[PDB]
């Protein structure tokens, strides 16, 4: 007996939500979200911005976790996990054990977790206000197998649950987005949203 | 870069004493070999924004706080990092004031209200009360002088009267303004423009008085009170038009309400120079030395710099220019307020003219400052 | 049901995640002026990256006819100045794809292919009080 994660908005004291570039759907582009679809669609290893928007100011020491699990029920026990093909490919960064599924590019201050009682990866840095001229936080999130990774995802389609925490773990917010790596975002995307208007 | 690296070039507003400010550029050329260029372009408060955005223009800006959360807002300028030794050789509410989003950004240099001045030889007594003015025009309209003269082309002017009794901008609760909560078209507002108009529809000042007008008028003795900062100081003295200094006419029951502004320097996004603005703002201009230079030419107000402003404040006129401060209210910056002072400035000259009622100047002016709130929900965003 | 401001969802297909439903089924009134949401304004509130807004914990949403109606008057109330695309380039440093620009009438987010055929066409994008906007490819010739 192990629970899923909930997935669940919470806004929360500080109106935390997220936000995305758009990015359109050429063939070339490496990460593009889909509003319609609440869905993020990026080549493996390649940067996908997040945007954390607040209404207020969050307290320094609060700390930002992403962390995926599979969208079908079915599957919603099973912990998010590298393939054993690409979990043993030395393509660390020096920063990231080589099982974890998503990570944090451009950050020294990130942490990787392994829960010792769920078992399940999460990535986490502290939370930021945006820099001057800027009215969010990006953090630039590397998810490291494709989808259809045999061993790993096997097709299975995830979510990335995003949480805004306080220094002792305790939950200031939380949003949550599908999530699609695959060789063409921009072709899949495009795809998905015209099967949308048709059903 | 179009910004050229290992110069500064700075713009500054042309009644602010460029010429001290020009000094203290000399001063670092001849330490440090940088040439400093000091400008005072027409509309420099709309001009910086129109090149900034190209990538181009000064090194720094200086202008009132207000302006400088749009400019940050629109990626204008860069973030201010003083170390903290320095951040404390300023005062605490002055930081705040050019602070956004929770970063600084800007250098504050000096507080500055409106003030009464007014002819001692003409006035001896200043009436210490609006209504009582149309009398003591008239009394001068035949001898035949105005009773009153300011600039009426900018609603910095006359924002004073019209918030006296209870007009406000923008609503500040818990450290944030609601954009949505704008008090330009309420009674007080309304009450202290129509009283303004009845001093034009009563020819008791003229529609079209701008700053270069009523400076003279004073100056040259012609009417006995004027309303303006403390840079106007220097070109009095020079007229030798025995002043004083005081606080601002009642209306109503009510203090005049001017709004405060800091004097402020921003760098520009653009510019290849940061470290030297820095550099040279930090340990040039912000220095007893440096901000006397500059207020030699033309008084600053209440400088930032707490050694500089405790000789200062021995001045009366400080004093006046403070006590008329803390009976206003400082600016917001938020980006929003560009919008406000133009709708502002729209309602005041179309009611001194006639194009419209002052209710409805100003009915206009509330609508086109607040924002809607369905919509703003509707696209997520309070902007 | 919705009557946490702290924890509701803000976007359409979290909102039919929550009732259990689908976006092909979900009913929705819009918040303007009540009526009820073609199935086609359901899709377009989605793609359109809208808000969901609640009055009295109910989830509203928009319709076609409001939205327009609603934004142009918001649009003339604050409109600020206009310019073309390769100014807006420089002021943020970044491609225009990075900004974000909405369709000015249908408030749809403009793809990057929208925004090139801005800078390819000459056609100014405006400033909305610190809003970007611009015209979409469905709203770029008249309907
Ligand atoms: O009139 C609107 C105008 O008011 C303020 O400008 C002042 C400025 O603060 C002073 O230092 C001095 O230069 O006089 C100006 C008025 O002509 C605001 O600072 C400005 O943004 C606003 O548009
Ligand atoms: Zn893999
Ligand atoms: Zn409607
Ligand atoms: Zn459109």
């Amino acid at each position: 007996s192990s629970s899923v994660p909930s997935q669940k908005t919470y806004q929360g004291s500080y109106g935390f939500r997220l936000g995305f570039l758009h990015s359109g759907t050429a063939k070339s582009v490496t990460c593009t979200y889909s509003p319609a679809l609440n869905k993020m669609f990026c080549q493996l290893a390649k940067t996908c911005p997040v945007q954390l928007w607040v209404d207020s100011t969050p307290p320094p020491g609060t700390r930002v976790r992403a962390m995926a699990i599979y969208k079908q029920s079915q599957h919603m026990t099973e912990v998010v996990r590298r393939c054993p093909h690409h979990e043993r490919c030395s393509d660390s960064d020096g920063l990231a054990p080589p099982q974890h599924l998503i990570r944090v590019e451009g950050n020294l201050r990130v942490e990787y977790l392994d829960d010792r009682n769920t078992f399940r990866h999460s990535v986490v840095v502290p939370y930021e206000p945006p820099e001057v001229g800027s009215d969010c936080t990006t953090i630039h999130y590397n998810y490291m197998c494709n989808s259809s990774c045999m061993g790993g995802m096997n097709r299975r389609p995830i979510l990335t649950i995003i949480t805004l925490e306080d220094s002792s773990g305790n939950l200031l917010g939380r949003n949550s987005f599908e999530v699609r790596v695959c060789a063409c975002p921009g072709r899949d995307r495009r795809t998905e949203e015209e099967n949308l208007r048709k059903k | 870069m179009k910004i050229e690296e290992g110069k500064l070039v700075i713009w500054i507003n042309g009644d602010k004493g460029y010429n001290g400010l020009a000094e203290v550029g000399k001063k670092f050329e001849k330490d440090t070999g940088i040439k400093v260029t000091v400008e005072h372009p027409d509309k420099l408060e709309e001009k910086f924004p129109q090149v900034a955005a190209t990538g181009d223009g000064p090194d720094i800006i200086f202008w009132a706080h207000d302006r400088f959360g749009g400019y940050a807002q629109s990626g204008l300028l860069a973030e201010i990092t003083p170390a903290a030794a320095f951040q404390d050789k300023l005062y605490p509410f002055t930081w705040d004031a050019v602070r956004y989003n929770g970063k600084l950004i800007a250098y504050p240099i000096a507080v500055e209200a409106l003030s009464l001045i007014y002819n001692k030889d003409l006035l001896p007594n200043p009436p210490k009360t609006w209504e009582e003015i149309p009398a003591l025009d008239k009394e001068l309209k035949a001898k035949g002088k105005s009773a009153l003269m300011f600039n009426l082309q900018e609603p910095y002017f006359t924002w004073p009267l019209i918030a006296a009794d209870g007009g406000y901008a923008f609503k500040y609760e818990n450290g944030k303004y609601d954009i949505k909560d704008v008090g330009v078209d309420n009674a007080g507002a309304k009450a202290g423009l129509t009283f303004l108009v009845d001093l034009i529809k009563n020819k008791h000042m003229n529609a079209d008085t701008d700053y270069s007008i009523a400076e003279a008028a004073f100056n040259k003795g012609e009417t006995a009170m004027t309303i303006n900062g403390p840079w106007a100081w220097s070109n009095i003295d020079t007229s030798a038009v025995n002043y004083g200094v005081t606080v601002l006419p009642t209306f109503k029951g009510q203090p005049s309400k001017p709004f405060v502004g800091v004097l402020s320097a921003g760098i520009n996004a653009a510019s290849p120079n940061k470290e030297l603005a820095k550099e040279f703002l930090e340990n040039y201009l912000l220095t007893d030395e440096g901000l006397e230079a500059v207020n030699k030419d033309k008084p600053l107000g209440a400088v930032a710099l707490k050694s500089y402003e405790e000789e200062l404040a021995k001045d009366p006129r400080i004093a006046a220019t403070m006590e008329n401060a803390q009976k206003g209210e400082i600016m917001p910056n938020i980006p929003q307020m560009s919008a406000f002072w133009y709708a502002v400035r729209t309602a005041v000259i179309n009611a001194a003219s006639g194009r419209q009622t002052v209710d409805a100047a100003l009915a206009a002016a509330q609508t086109n400052a607040a924002a809607e709130l369905t919509l703003q929900e509707l696209l997520g965003e309070e902007r | 049901m919705f009557q946490d401001p702290q924890e509701r969802p803000r976007k359409l297909p979290q909102l039919c995640t929550e009732l259990q439903t689908t976006i092909h089924d979900i009913i929705l009134e819009c918040v303007y002026c009540k009526q009820q949401l073609l199935r086609r304004e359901v899709y377009d509130f989605a793609f359109r990256d809208l808000c969901i807004v609640y009055r009295d914990g109910n989830p509203y949403a928009v319709c076609d006819k409001c939205l327009k109606f609603y934004s142009k008057i918001s649009e003339y109330r604050h409109y600020s100045y206009s310019l073309y695309g390769t100014t807006l380039e420089q002021q943020y440093n970044k491609p225009l794809s990075d900004l974000l620009i909405r369709c000015i009438n249908c408030q749809k987010p403009l793809s990057p292919e929208e925004k090139q055929r801005h800078l390819d066409k000459k056609q100014r994008f405006h400033n909305i009080r610190g809003r970007w906007t611009g015209r979409c490819m469905s709203c770029s010739r008249s309907s």
